[PDB]
DNA sequence: AACCCTAACCCTAACCCTAACCCTAACCCTAACCCTAACCCTAACCCTAACCCTAACCCTAACCCTAACCCTAACCCTAACCCTAACCCT
DNA sequence: GGGTTAGGGTTAGGGTTAGGGTTAGGGTTAGGGTTAGGGTTAGGGTTAGGGTTAGGGTTAGGGTTAGGGTTAGGGTTAGGGTTAGGGTTA
């Protein structure tokens, strides 16, 4: 058996050299519709609105994951921990 | 016979192998186990905030259709000037 | 002839000035027209916020044996809240202090026992 | 010498109404004065943009009521909205 | 404009009690230089903003109001001094 | 003979229960004057301005030190490192 | 949970006092053993805010000064 | 000029952090032995059993006193009255 | 008009001398159905079950109101306060 | 389609003619300012930690209808037995 | 037909001046349109506050020139200031 | 860094009002500066007490090994869910 | 912007076992603290003198506004210059 360590970098480069969507559209639309129903019923959604919402969520998730990885790799650990996300959110000032 | 509204399994819309390639775009190599729940909860809280802002905006405009312009304005008010959709 | 009208604040049941906000909102180049009931809402909101802040400051000062509201009392009353700390999170108060928050790891959990000269 | 606008009498009256035998200090008055002017340009500033986004130019009671739920959080926003509604009702009644 | 003896205005025992207010127990060695450099960069930014403001007002006296306005523009609404 | 571990907490509590200034005034005024001279000569300073500057600098330093300590204590280390300040500045978005 | 509270009291073992301090601390453990009474474990240090000294301070119904 | 009005708060922090018995281990056996003499004579109490009955009564009085203090603190009072003990026993279902 | 102090006692005696239901059935059924939907979907309800639920809720509400009134009337106050309900729940051990 | 009233009773109905009528049976004479609001909230847990027991009981027998025979076993665990409607 | 204001002709002319045989895409036009309107309300918004802080109400060329050094960084601010000065000089030289 | 065969979107003209840029006179309203005098920034110094600087003794603390075992790393048969045109309306 | 009827092929979701990644135990030998001592250097009074701060008539050079003409400017419309995939060559 060969040692892993190259397929991960290949997938990272392939997903970074492409600008394709990763999350689906209908599940996200149903989720935001269920969230909007908690405040006021009889609400609809468009296509560009949910597209901008998905783009903003993807950017926020990418930034949060990058911050978590940069916080975890500085403690002599190649993997991240569930507390690192809360640490990054406390430093950035998202939950106080 | 002919009704039914919505459920709650949509909250678990984030899988586990699909989120592996999502974090690989930023530079994450290995994740964990409770990340699939913590990230889901954080995404749910952020989406509730953005949806509440958009609902308040569409209630100011007396409209029932969440357009892309209202979402862009709410994101800019929060601190994320999104480009592309809207104007 | 004619009567003698009173002030606008006495007819609304509030203590904050109504004509001051109506004149300050127009001179600030924010809007070319100011509504009739617009300054009343802002005045009531500001009065309620000031009353809540002063009540929290008095409640925080009543435990420090000091009836005078010092800026330290306001800093301790604002930071020790859930809905008020998120509003003025990035706001610093001069001539104040930091809330005493000591982590549990910095506590002296050494214990001279066990860690002694060898094992008895 | 041109006097400067400051919120002192109303602040002292509010403090005496919510807490008897109390008062304000030296720097506390300036802190409250800088706090009032800060939120004064934040709530009124959003109403102008909200009116301009809908091709309008009339900032009435609804423009300030809706701006409460945007700046204030949850419970405080509902309390301020209720206070403003009761104030506008007492104003329109007499 | 003094000699380069004011940049080293931060000592070592005086900064120990300064970090103790937040909750720091033990520091290090290069902190006395890193904190000084960060403070110098931040002060250069704030001083440049205040200079641009006082040049807009055509004034040569950096008042507290201009400093408060610059801090609010950067993202730090400071209270107390000014209005 | 008192064992170490109590004088630090006592000093922390004493400095947290007091609102006194720690940095001097004349050195800070000379420093900001030298900084202002690098952009334009013939400049003066006031008292409230340098007081607000000192207060803002003290608040920023306290926040930075608190963030550095909170970042260092989460890696099984009671002390902080010179790279932790740069890490916190990179996370906060100051660089 | 009782082992972590023993290090704060400068102890290497779990005494019955630490058990009472750890059980009456968590919400999931207090609701399960609510009617359970411990022997030599003491109670939890809880002081009300109204029981604070001074409180009124200065004078309330004085006469001269 | 020090005794009238002191040590009222300088004595709560001691027993709240102590595990010793407040009621003393001497005056308790005669109170239990004389009570059981009326139901059925010719009885005996063990050494380890007389301590369990003392710890059970020393813990029940603490909760009753806490309930009495919580009931008295609601009516803008700082001291408990005999009318407050009967009030706390009527809600929990003790005497009625 | 009636002088206040006799109509209240008359209504109390009339409602105590009768054993009729006060809360509706369909709203309570919809409420318990919405509550059951939060745990598991595709759930139904019967008539005797919701009747027993309404009876238990009425008994609990009557007991809680009686305890609140008995706690409020002992403090020289004829009316009750919103904190009295929490006080009674803390004394009874309901949390 | 479906009715827009998908609120499924947002804890309402029990208002002035209901809370006052229920308090008049016990011994309450007057009602202050608040009093309500939390009156509809203290009854939410009474149905949250009781109906869940009946659902969990019906899930054990592979059933789907909470009959009257299962609602008495859930109330017996808390300590409030009811005679008549159960059996 | 109430057409919407968009910056397309000027953007295409600028792109053709700085790069021949080039053009804009589909979403790139909307991105540039949203970018222009974003900085349009940022530079002009600070000039109003700067004029109000000095008890004035005249936003001339100096009010926009000084706002460049506040929003733009260093080298870009000086370049924009030089371009604006050259433009106002060419404007005042011939109408 | 095949660049090509595929190949539609970036591609140069052109074009018809055309709606905003410029013109042209009136005003009109928006900055120094010179007398001035008041109080706040700064300039020499004395003391003396908390504050600060500098060795010795040692008890916890971080790191580098040693074995160890359970979680996340990499196919395989799918076969359910995600797209891809094409109109059609309300 | 929703809502329909084919479909079908890329994507998502079931075992699996073996290899290196946290976790657990023992000094370890380098690494901060403090109390005893002393020699300060910053914390407070007395001035007083110049170096800035702070209001006020008065222009004339800085602006603001109602009217045209009109150069520059805004939706459509081709056919061509490299842009995406598929086998080759590398």
């Amino acid at each position: 058996r060969y040692r892993p360590g190259t397929v991960a970098l290949r997938e990272i480069r392939r997903y970074q050299k492409s600008t394709e969507l990763l999350i689906r559209k209908l599940p996200f639309q149903r989720l935001v519709r269920e969230i909007a129903q908690d405040f006021k019923t009889d609400l609809r959604f468009q296509s560009s609105a949910v597209m901008a919402l998905q783009e903003a969520c993807e950017a926020y998730l990418v930034g949060l994951f990058e911050d978590t990885n940069l916080c975890a790799i500085h403690a002599k650990r190649v993997t991240i921990m569930p507390k690192d996300i809360q640490l990054a959110r406390r430093i950035r000032g998202e939950r106080a | 016979k002919r009704h039914r509204k919505v459920l709650r399994d949509n909250i678990q819309g984030i899988t586990k192998p699909a989120i592996r390639r999502l974090a690989r775009r930023g530079g994450v190599k290995r994740i964990s186990g409770l990340i699939y729940e913590e990230t889901r909860g954080v995404l749910k809280v952020f989406l509730e905030n953005v949806i509440r802002d958009a609902v308040t905006y569409t209630e100011h405009a007396k409209r029932k259709t969440v357009t892309a312009m209202d979402v862009v304005y709410a994101l800019k008010r929060q601190g994320r000037t999104l480009y592309g959709f809207g104007g | 002839a004619r009567a003698k009208a009173k002030t606008r604040s006495s007819r609304a049941g509030l203590q904050f000035p109504v004509g001051r906000v109506h004149r300050l909102l127009r001179k600030g180049n924010y809007s070319e027209r100011v509504g009739a009931g617009a300054p009343v809402y802002l005045a009531a909101v500001l009065e309620y916020l000031t009353a809540e802040i002063l009540e929290l400051a008095g409640n925080a000062a009543r435990d420090n044996k000091k009836t005078r509201i010092i800026p330290r009392h306001l800093q301790l009353a604002i930071r020790n809240d859930e809905e008020l700390n998120k509003l003025l999170g990035r706001v610093t108060i001069a001539q104040g202090g930091v809330l005493p928050n000591i982590q549990a790891v910095l506590l002296p959990k050494k214990t001279e026992s066990h860690h002694k000269a060898k094992g008895k | 010498r041109s006097r400067k606008e400051s919120y002192s009498v109303y602040v002292y009256k509010v403090l005496k109404q919510v807490h008897p035998d109390t008062g304000i200090s030296s720097k506390a008055m300036g802190i409250m004065n800088s706090f009032v002017n800060d939120i004064f340009e934040r709530i009124a500033g959003e109403a102008s943009r909200l009116a301009h986004y809908n091709k309008r130019s009339t900032i009435t009671s609804r423009e300030i009521q809706t701006a409460v739920r945007l700046l204030l959080p949850g419970e405080l926003a509902k309390h301020a909205v209720s206070e403003g509604t009761k104030a506008v009702t007492k104003y329109t009644s007499a």
